[PDB]
C-alpha cells in the first residue's frame, strides 16, 4: 500500500504463506468428518486421498478412498464419471499448488533483473490462477462429496489459501502499475 | 428416487427453445437498437450505441442490471421497452417455475452446491476467459509498440 | 393447450386497464409538477416525453436516467416506485401459485407456447421502432433536400 | 369460505411488527447515512448525501429504483451494503410469502382488481399530495416575488 | 421457533461460502482486467475499492455509478451478473418453496423472528460505518494539528 | 405542438370532448352486462343507477340498482359500508364532471383578461385532477362490482374521457409554460 | 436561525429522554391476557411487570418472568442469550443513557462555543440512542414471540426513537455550520 | 477496409441466402416417430412434408397435413389463424425473399456509388429477414408444441439467421462510413 520494501515482503511472505497453507491442505487428511468404514460405520476424519478411523474400535487406521467403488456401481454418465476423475485426481488443488509456487518462483527472480517489469505481471497473473483453481477444486470436492458432516482444519487451510491467493495477486499488479508509473514520470524528465 | 442434480441443472425450469429464443431475441435486438440510433446522419453521434454498447445495454437490461447509458429517441425507447416488458415477464416465469419445481416433486429441503455447481464453472470460465483475452491484448500492444519504435 | 397472451393470465383484465391508467396519470402528474412552475425554470429535463420515459422505467425496474430532484417530483415518483413494487411481487407471486397448483394435480419445464405472446410482442415493437426511425429520416432528408 | 379480501390485503404476507420496523430502520439508515456522508470537514462537499438526498436514496435502495448518487467513501458504502443487503431479503421474503398464501388455502384464480384497491388508492392519494405541495409552493413563491417588488 | 439467522436457510451453508469465494475472485479479476495495461493508463474507475464495490451492487442486484467499458471487464461483469440472477432466483424460489410446504402441513403472516437477524445485521452494520467515519474523522483531526 | 390558435383550440375541443363522454357514462346505464334479476336471471345491462333488462320476458324493464339490500345483507364494518357509500354516491364520476366542466370554464374565461395567465394553469389542474377523480371512481365501481360479465360502451366513455383528461391538461400547462417564458423573452431585451 | 435551531434541539433532546423514560417505566407496553400473582383475564405488561385487568384480581402487578423453566429446558443457547438480553432490557436503558449523555452535551456547549467537537458527540450519542432503541423493539418482539395489542408506553418508546433521529440530524447541521462559518472567517 | 468490408459483406449474404432457401426445401427439420403415407417408426420432417426413416417404408415422404380435422374440431380461431400461418411457412419464406431483396440491393451498390441509400435499403432488409426469421421459429416450435430432435435444416435456418445479422450491421456500418467521409469532404 505504500512504499516499497514493505511491498516486497509483504508479497513474497503472502506468497509463501499462501503456498505452505495449500501444500499442507493437500497432503493432509482432516478435510471431511462422517460416519463411515475404515477397512461398522464409525466417526471418520477424511481428506482428499485417504481416510482414518476415529474414535473406533482400530484408531488410526487409514485406507484409500474409494472413488470408483466396484459391486455394481450403478454406472453413470460422462459427466458424472468425468467430475468423479477430476475428484480422484485433484488435479485442481494440485493445480493450485503448481501455479503457487510458480508466482513465487517469479516474485523471487523479480530481484535479478530488475528491469524485466513483466515477471511481477506474471507473478500477479499466476496467483490469481491460483485462486481461481482452489475455488474450482473446492466445488468439485463439495460437490463429489454431496452425492451430518463437517469440514476439517485442512478444507478451511483451503480456503484461507485461495484468500491469500488473491490478496498476494493484488499486491503484485500494484506494483506493475506502480514499476509504468514510475517509468513514465522519468521518461518525461 | 430423487436423482443427483445434473450439472447445468439450474436451466430446468425454461425449455432449451426458450433459452435458444432468448439468444435469438437478444441479438436481433441489440442489433436493431445499434440500427435505430445509429443510421441516421441527421443524429451524428448525438448517443453512444454502436453494436458494442448496444450488446452490453441488451445484456444488461436482461439481468436487470442497470444502464451506463439509457436511449433517447423515440425508437429507441421502443426498442428499449419491449425488451423491458419482455426481461421482466421472462425472469418472472424462470422464478415462478422453479418455485413450482422446487415445491412439488414428480417422478423441502435447502439447495445443495449440486443444484448450482454449472453457474459457478461457467463463472469461472469467463473469469479466465476474460484474463485470457486482456493478457492476448497487452501482448499485441506490446509487440506493436516496440515494432513502431 | 396455452393461449398466445398467457402471460397476462395472473392478474386480471381490469388490473391491466388500471396499471395502463395509473401509468397515464403519474406521467401527467410528475411533469405537471416539475415543469410548471416559472420559478424553477429547466433545472431539471422532465417534459411529457421524458416524464413518460421515467414511469416505464420505473414500473419495469429498469435504469433511470434521471431522477426527480424537488420534493413533489419526488412524491410522485415515491408512490409509482411502491405501486410497482407491489404490483410485480404479486404477479410473480400469482403465477408461481398457478404452476405450483397446476403441478400438483393427479412437460415440467415452461414450453415457447407460454411465452410466444411477449415473444409476438418483442418482434413487433422491433418492427415498429424501425418504422419510426426510417420515417423519421425520410421527412429529415426532405426537410432537408427541400431547404436547399 | 373465502370472504373479501379487504382493501390493504396487500400487506398481509408480512406482519405489522415488520412493517413498522422497516420503517423505522429506513429512518435510521438515512440519518446515519447522513452523519457518515457530511460530519467530517475534511470531506467538504464532495458527495451530495445531505438528509433529503440520503432519505431519497434509502427509498429507491428499499424500492430497488437505482440510484441518481451512489456513496463513495468506506463507511457510506457500508450503510449502503447493509441496507442492500436487507432489502434483498424482505423483498425476497414478501414475494415468497405471498405465493405461499396464493398457493395454499387457509379457513388458482387470477388476482381480482380488490386485491390491490388500496395500492391503487395509495398511489392516487401521493399523486394528489404532490399537486397540493407544488400549488402551495408556487402560491407561496408569488406572493414573495411580488412581495420584493 | 425460528433461528435468528433463519433467512438464510433457503440455500446451503456450501452456497454461501462458495458466493463469497466468488465475489472475491470476481472483484479481482475485474480490478486485474481494467487497471493492469500501462497501454490503458486510468481512463476507467475501477481499482480494487470500486471493483468490490462494483461487485456488490451487481450480485444485490442495486444501482452502478460504473460499469465495465472494455471487452475483458464487460466480459467479466457479464458472468457476474448470470452468476447473480441465477442465484438470487433460486433463493427466492427456495424461499417460497420452504413456505408454502410448511402451510400444507396439517400465523399465517411472517413474524418478526423469521427475520431478526437481518435487522442485527443491518443495525451492527451501522454502528461499524460510524465507527470506521469516527476514526477517520480523529485520524484526519490528529494529522491535520499536528501539521500546523 | 406548435403555434398557438391550434393549441387553443385543441384543448377547447378535448375539453369539451372530454365533457360529453364524462356526461354520458354517468347519464347512460350501460356499464356492465351480467345476468340479474330487473324486477329469473337473465342478461341485463346495468350503468351507475338503474339495471335493465335485456332479452328477456319483460325487455326495457329498469328498476333502481340495489346499494344497500335487505332481507339479512349480513352488514359489514365501516370500511365496506364506506365503499358502499362512495359507490351508491357515485361522487367521483360526478366530481369528475365537475371538474371538467370548471376547467371548460376557466379555459373559455382564459380568453377574457388575457393577461391573467393563473387562469390557464387552473384549467391544467382542473383537467388532471378530473382524470385522478376518474381514476378513483373507475377502481371504486369495478371493486363494487366484484363483491361472466362484460364491460358497456358507458364504461369505455368513461376510460376514453380520463384519457381526454389528461392530455388536455397536459397542453394546458404547455401554455402555461409558453405564455410565461413569452414573457421573459420581452423583458430580457 | 441559531437560537430557533439550538431552542428546537434542546426541546426535542429532552422530549425524547422523558418519552423513553416514561416508556421504560410505566407498564403499559402490551394488551395480552394472562395469569397474575403466579385464570385468564386481559392483562397490562410493561418490561419488569404484568398486573391484571378489570379482573378479579385487578390493580395487581405480577413480576415478569423472563426464564420460564418449569420443565427446566435449556434447548440451544442462542434462546438463552436472547432470554438474558431482554430480561436485562439492557438497550432500551442503554438508549435512555445515550440520550442522557447527548443532552448533557448539548448543554455544555453552551459553556464552552470554541469546542465544537462537543455538538458532533451530541449528535454521536442521539443517533446511537436512536439504535439502541431500534435493537431493543427488536428484542422485545421476538421474546415475545418465543391476540394482543401494543399500549402507549411502547409507542412512547417509538415516539422516542423518531424524535432522537431528528435532533440528531439537527446537531450535525450545527457542527457543519460551525465549520462552514470558521471557514468563510479564515478563507476571508 | 472498404475492399475487405464489402467482400465480407456480399460473402455474409450469399451464405445467409443459401442457407435459409436449402432449410426451407430440406425435411431435416425435426427427429420424431410418426406414421407414413396416411406402425409407429422415426421420421425426419421439414416444413411441408414427413418421410420414414429406418422403417418397412424408408426413404418414402408423405406431405405434412396442418389441419388435422378429423374430428372436425375448430375450438378458437387464433388456434386456426396460427396454423394458416404455419401451413403456408409465409415467415421463412418471407426471409428467403428479404434476403435476396438485400442481396440485390448490395449488388446494385456498385453500379452507382453517389446512392448512398441503397446500402441502408440493404441493411433493412437484412435486419427485418431476420426478424422474419425469428418468428418463423417461433410459429414452427409453437405448432408443433399443438421425444424429438432438431435436424440440420433447423440449424441451417439458425445460423442463416445470425448470419443475416451480422451483415445487417456490416451495411449498416457502411451507410455511415459514406456519410462520415462525404462530410469530412464537406467541411474541407
Ligand atoms: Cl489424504
Ligand atoms: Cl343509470
Ligand atoms: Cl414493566
Ligand atoms: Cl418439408
Amino acid at each position: 500500500l505504500f512504499d516499497r520494501g514493505v511491498q516486497m515482503l509483504l508479497t513474497t511472505v503472502g506468497a509463501f504463506a499462501a503456498f505452505s497453507l495449500m501444500t499442507i491442505a493437500v497432503g493432509t487428511d482432516y478435510w471431511l468428518y462422517s460416519r463411515g468404514v475404515c477397512k461398522e460405520e464409525v466417526m471418520t476424519h477424511s481428506g482428499l486421498w485417504r481416510t482414518c478411523c476415529l474414535e473406533g474400535n482400530f484408531k488410526g487406521l487409514c485406507k484409500q478412498i474409494d472413488h470408483f467403488p466396484e459391486d455394481a456401481d450403478y454406472e453413470a454418465d460422462t459427466a458424472e464419471y468425468f467430475l468423479r476423475a477430476v475428484r480422484a485426481s485433484s488435479i485442481f488443488p494440485i493445480l493450485s499448488v503448481i501455479l503457487l509456487f510458480m508466482g513465487g518462483l517469479c516474485i523471487a527472480a523479480s530481484e535479478f533483473y530488475k528491469t524485466r517489469h513483466n515477471i511481477i505481471l506474471s507473478a500477479g497473473i499466476f496467483f490469481v490462477s491460483a485462486g481461481l483453481s482452489n475455488i474450482i477444486g473446492i466445488i468439485v470436492y463439495i460437490s463429489a462429496n454431496a452425492g451430518s458432516y463437517s469440514y476439517g482444519w485442512s478444507f478451511y487451510f483451503g480456503a484461507l489459501s485461495f484468500i491469500i491467493a488473491e490478496m498476494v495477486g493484488v499486491l503484485a499488479v500494484h506494483m506493475f502499475i506502480d514499476r509504468h508509473k514510475q517509468l513514465r514520470a522519468t521518461a518525461r524528465a | 428416487q430423487k436423482s443427483k442434480p445434473g450439472v447445468f441443472s439450474f436451466l430446468d425450469p425454461l425449455a432449451y427453445e426458450i433459452w435458444m429464443c432468448i439468444v435469438f431475441a437478444y441479438i436481433g435486438v441489440s442489433v436493431v437498437l445499434f440500427l435505430v440510433s445509429r443510421f441516421s446522419p441527421y443524429e451524428w453521434s448525438t448517443n453512444e450505441f454502436g453494436i458494442f454498447n448496444s450488446l452490453w445495454f441488451s445484456l444488461g437490461a436482461f439481468m436487470q442490471q442497470g444502464c451506463d447509458i439509457s436511449p433517447r429517441s423515440l425508437s429507441g425507447r421502443i426498442v428499449g421497452g419491449v425488451w423491458w416488458f419482455f426481461t421482466l415477464i421472462i425472469i418472472s416465469s424462470y422464478t415462478a417455475n422453479l418455485a413450482a419445481f422446487l415445491t412439488v416433486e414428480r417422478m423441502t429441503s435447502a439447495l445443495s452446491l449440486s443444484n448450482v455447481a454449472g453457474v459457478f464453472y461457467i463463472l469461472v470460465g469467463g473469469l479466465g476467459l476474460a484474463m485470457l483475452v486482456a493478457l492476448i491484448e497487452f501482448c499485441y500492444k506490446s509487440r506493436a509498440e516496440a515494432k513502431r519504435m
